[PDB]
RNA sequence: CUGCAUGGCUGUCGUCAGCUCGUGUUGUGAAAUGUUGGGUUAAGUCCCGCAACGAGCGCAACCCUUAUCCUUUGUUGCCAG
RNA sequence: AAGGCGGCCCCCUGGACGAAGACUGACGCUCAGGUGCGAAAGCGUGGGGAGCAAACAGGAUUAGAUACCCUGGUAGUCCACGCCGUAAACGAUGUCGACUUGGAGGUUGUGCCCUUGAGGCGUGGCUUCCGGAGCUAACGCGUUAAGUCGACCGCCUGGGGA
RNA sequence: GGCGUAAAGCGCACGCAGGCGGUUUGUUAAGUCAGAUGUGAAAUCCCCGGGCUCAACCUGGGAACUGCAUCUGAUACUGG
């Protein structure tokens, strides 16, 4: 039902009296296709139980988008510690023109056609950090007219 | 419920005007003796509204879990939790209890068991070493979460008194996506509460009649 | 550190011995020797028969051996042309006559011997280690064991640097003498050299 | 020949009291918490308190021997009447 | 204003703040180049020299000890008038203005209330410590911002070489 | 894009040139905006087409050349 894609697997180590030890980190997001998002972040002494760990925190965890019909409503602007990511709604038939942490996420998101761009760090947790906070403050127009309180055309 | 009882049983007494939190200078009428008073007018309809929800979530057959811990003040919560068919936190809040139900129900599993063997399995078979052990250790189980002891799965609505004291209940259930109910006294923050009621909790009167008003309610709940 | 042996800790305790006979100083090293031969021949000539334990039991003035065995239907045979095969040969290499026992095994799952057998027949079958043993651990959990906990070591998957890697889970507790522990270990000849397996299951207390 | 390709076995810190995990929670993250704090113990021993709740390998006990008594049997061992 | 300023008295003199009014009527803010002030050490000329003390000498310690320790000890430290123009000259945070939840203090004015005390209720200036939102890589900052904004200026562009 | 600690706030101030300018009314029309006219060579880029068996290539018409000058209007904002 859910889509899951593996955005990252890292070796980090913890040293101790006896020595090195070393752990596994799994980044991974998981989506609907139709504007439902999550990320999952997982560690364990092995790789695949990492994995698991990482994708039972992300189907929890999981923000509704507003979409129209696979590309976003209007250029947003993200941001997290070290990463600004700026994402802009694109015509039918672009395909997804993204980064490498921020593809698997619009990708899983149900999102079709849009312009990307990182700055700053691309380190991938925050990329994906700030490419979900840049989806969730993107409004519809709707929602729009609703805080004005006017219905006119520019729905 | 309504005005008088609430003034004479103290709901108007806040904390000192030192330890007052900002949030809640909409609920705060004015100050004597350096002394919060709060406003009684907005406790009354807002009680009322906790109330009726209260009654609402409780015939639908809610699972409601009183919260109150303080020594002064859980005794009467043990008191309007039986007697209204509810369950209740009289002693140490177990950080995790909704969060990690999963581990904690193993818990309430070893305090069925050794009750069972307790007195209607009656073994007596003493070891030399086993009744100071067992016993003491049924005390400390029952004590802590012998309230939660029937709950089965996850409660319904959290009444609480006394958010500031009872944070990491309210955080817990803001989390689990349950409605919080507390007594919130002018030093406490509102905001993980989405029923506030503002008034006093560290008189005993107060608490008194807050719980007798509620388990009230609640058995006119399962009356329906 | 290292660990006694977890069986010959538990002897007379609650662990029985292998070999019941008595005898002198006289004939005490042959009788040993003449048992070493006939476990020797009955190890390796029922290889793929999934034998876990060989009792000798000695006698008057001739032998028994009981073979615990999880597949007995191949060591008894076609309606049993091969135990007759087995005792006219431990007759021979024992001297005195012999009689051959046959105790069937009913969970090949929960003894050391067969799971350390099945992990080392699948190493020298290029499987992954981590599956062997992984599979060898949950598959005696499932089963009832209260406890296991498996060790394979050295050049694993063909590496130059050789590894020890064990996996645990329930309750081993190899401090207890009333532990009913059935430990056991085996060895695999791999193209890159001898690879070591240990495992240890826990039954019960007492 | 290569223990610097290995299995098995052994020494050592050291019979020192420690070493970790699951779930939860905190942190962008390496990680933390639990395991810290007040007492106590030979001991992460035990009790209180505590965003932690539980579990595992260790500690302790279960094993052998020595120190007291009782029952049974009585030679090849014993000698009170 | 910064560098800085500590017995008491007198003379000359700069700034700040408060009360209630009166007056002028945008006369304002910032500022490249320019000018002025600017710790300590140092330099020039002329005085002064108690204490302390670079250099220097001796005694120890040490494998050695051009040091740390001890006994002495000159320039200098002090005054007048010139020069120098540098400091971790630091809040490592340019100046000016507006806006944004709180708590406990210090100091200096002023208004009102039985001034009943070394009482209570307000309102200005300067200042210290916590901490909310927000911000920050984090540490932390937090109405005296490193928050939200505007005007002008100074400066940075990998580490050495420098 | 930055300047508490990563490179980066002059030691501090006064101040000329320069930059910037509370509020109201009137006026002007310099900035600004609208329209028009002249010009911005052809080729090149782009669109719609046409010819070489297709393509490259060649070619018709348009669009564009974000600019400048002049004239006529607008007066909210900046300037006088
Ligand atoms: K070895
Ligand atoms: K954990
Ligand atoms: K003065
Ligand atoms: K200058
Ligand atoms: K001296
Ligand atoms: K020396
Ligand atoms: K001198
Ligand atoms: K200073
Ligand atoms: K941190
Ligand atoms: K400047
Ligand atoms: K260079
Ligand atoms: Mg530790
Ligand atoms: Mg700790
Ligand atoms: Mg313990
Ligand atoms: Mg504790
Ligand atoms: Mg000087
Ligand atoms: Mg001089
Ligand atoms: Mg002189
Ligand atoms: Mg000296
Ligand atoms: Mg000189
Ligand atoms: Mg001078
Ligand atoms: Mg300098
Ligand atoms: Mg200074
Ligand atoms: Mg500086
Ligand atoms: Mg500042
Ligand atoms: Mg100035
Ligand atoms: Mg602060
Ligand atoms: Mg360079
Ligand atoms: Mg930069
Ligand atoms: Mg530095
Ligand atoms: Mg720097
Ligand atoms: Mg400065
Ligand atoms: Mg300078
Ligand atoms: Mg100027
Ligand atoms: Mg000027
Ligand atoms: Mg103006
Ligand atoms: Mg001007
Ligand atoms: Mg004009
Ligand atoms: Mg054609
Ligand atoms: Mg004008």
């Amino acid at each position: 039902e859910l889509q899951e894609k593996l955005i990252a697997v890292n070796r980090v180590s913890k040293t101790v009296k006896g020595g090195r030890i070393f752990s596994f980190t799994a980044l991974t997001v998981v989506g609907d296709g139709n504007g439902r998002v999550g990320f999952g972040y997982g560690k364990a002494r092995e790789v695949p139980a990492a994995i698991q760990k990482a994708m039972e925190k992300a189907r929890r965890n999981m923000i509704n988008v507003a979409l129209n019909n696979g590309t976003l409503q209007h250029p947003v602007k993200g941001v997290h510690t070290g990463s600004r990511v700026f994402m802009q709604p694109a015509s039918e038939g672009t395909g997804i023109i993204a980064g490498g942490a921020m593809r698997a996420v619009l990708e899983v998101a149900g999102v079709h056609n849009v312009l990307a761009k990182a700055y700053g760090s691309t380190n991938p947790i925050n990329v994906v950090r700030a490419t979900i906070d840049g989806l969730e403050n993107m409004n519809s127009p709707e929602m729009v007219a609703a805080k004005r309180g006017k219905s006119v055309e520019e729905i | 419920v309504s005005m008088r009882d609430m003034l004479k049983a103290g709901v108007h007494f806040g904390h000192q005007t030192r330890y007052w939190n900002p949030k809640m200078k909409p609920f705060i009428f004015g100050a004597r003796n350096k002394v919060h008073i709060i406003n009684l007018e907005k406790t009354v309809p807002m009680f009322n509204e906790a109330l009726a929800e209260l009654n609402k979530i409780a015939s639908r057959k809610g699972k409601i879990l009183f919260v109150g811990t303080k020594r002064a003040a859980s005794e009467a919560v043990k008191d309007a939790a039986l007697s209204c068919d509810q369950f209740f936190v009289n002693h140490r809040w177990l950080g995790g209890m909704l969060t990690n139900w999963k581990t904690v129900r193993q818990s309430i599993k070893r305090l069925k068991d050794l009750e069972t063997q307790s007195q209607d399995g009656t073994f007596d078979k003493l070891t030399k070493k086993e009744a100071l052990m067992r016993t003491r250790e049924l005390e400390k189980l029952e004590n802590s979460l012998g309230g939660i002891k029937d709950m089965g799965g996850l409660p319904d609505a959290l009444f609480v008194i006394d958010a500031d004291h009872e944070h990491i209940a309210i955080k817990e259930a803001n989390n689990l996506g349950i409605p919080v109910f507390a007594i919130v006294d002018t030093n406490s923050d509102p905001d993980g509460v989405d029923f506030v009621i503002p008034g006093n909790d560290d008189a005993i009167r107060a608490v008194t009649l807050y719980l007798g008003a509620v388990a009230a309610t609640v058995r006119e709940g399962r009356s329906q | 550190g290292q660990k006694v042996h977890p069986n010959g800790i538990r002897l007379g305790i609650v662990k029985p011995w292998n070999s019941t006979w008595f005898a002198n100083t006289k004939e005490f090293a042959d009788n040993l020797d003449s048992d070493f031969k006939v476990r020797q021949y009955l190890t390796k000539e029922l290889a793929k028969a999934s034998v876990s334990r060989i009792v000798i039991e000695r006698p008057a003035k001739s032998i028994r051996v009981t073979i615990h065995t999880a597949r007995p239907g191949i060591v008894i045979g076609k309606k049993g042309e091969d135990v007759e095969k087995l005792r006219k040969v431990v007759a021979d290499i024992a001297g005195v006559p012999a009689q051959i026992n046959i105790a069937e095994v009913r969970k090949p799952e929960l003894d050391a011997k067969l799971v350390a057998d099945s992990i080392t027949s699948q190493l020298e079958r290029r499987v992954m280690f981590r599956r062997a043993m992984k599979r060898a651990v949950q598959n005696a959990m499932r089963l009832g064991a209260k406890g296991i906990k498996v060790e394979v070591s050295g050049r694993l998957g063909g590496a130059e640097i050789a590894r020890t890697e064990w996996y645990r889970e329930g309750r081993v507790p190899l401090h207890t003498l009333r532990a009913d522990i059935d430990y056991n270990t085996s060895e695999a000849h791999t193209t890159y050299g001898v690879i070591g397996v240990k495992v240890w299951i826990f039954k019960g207390e007492i």
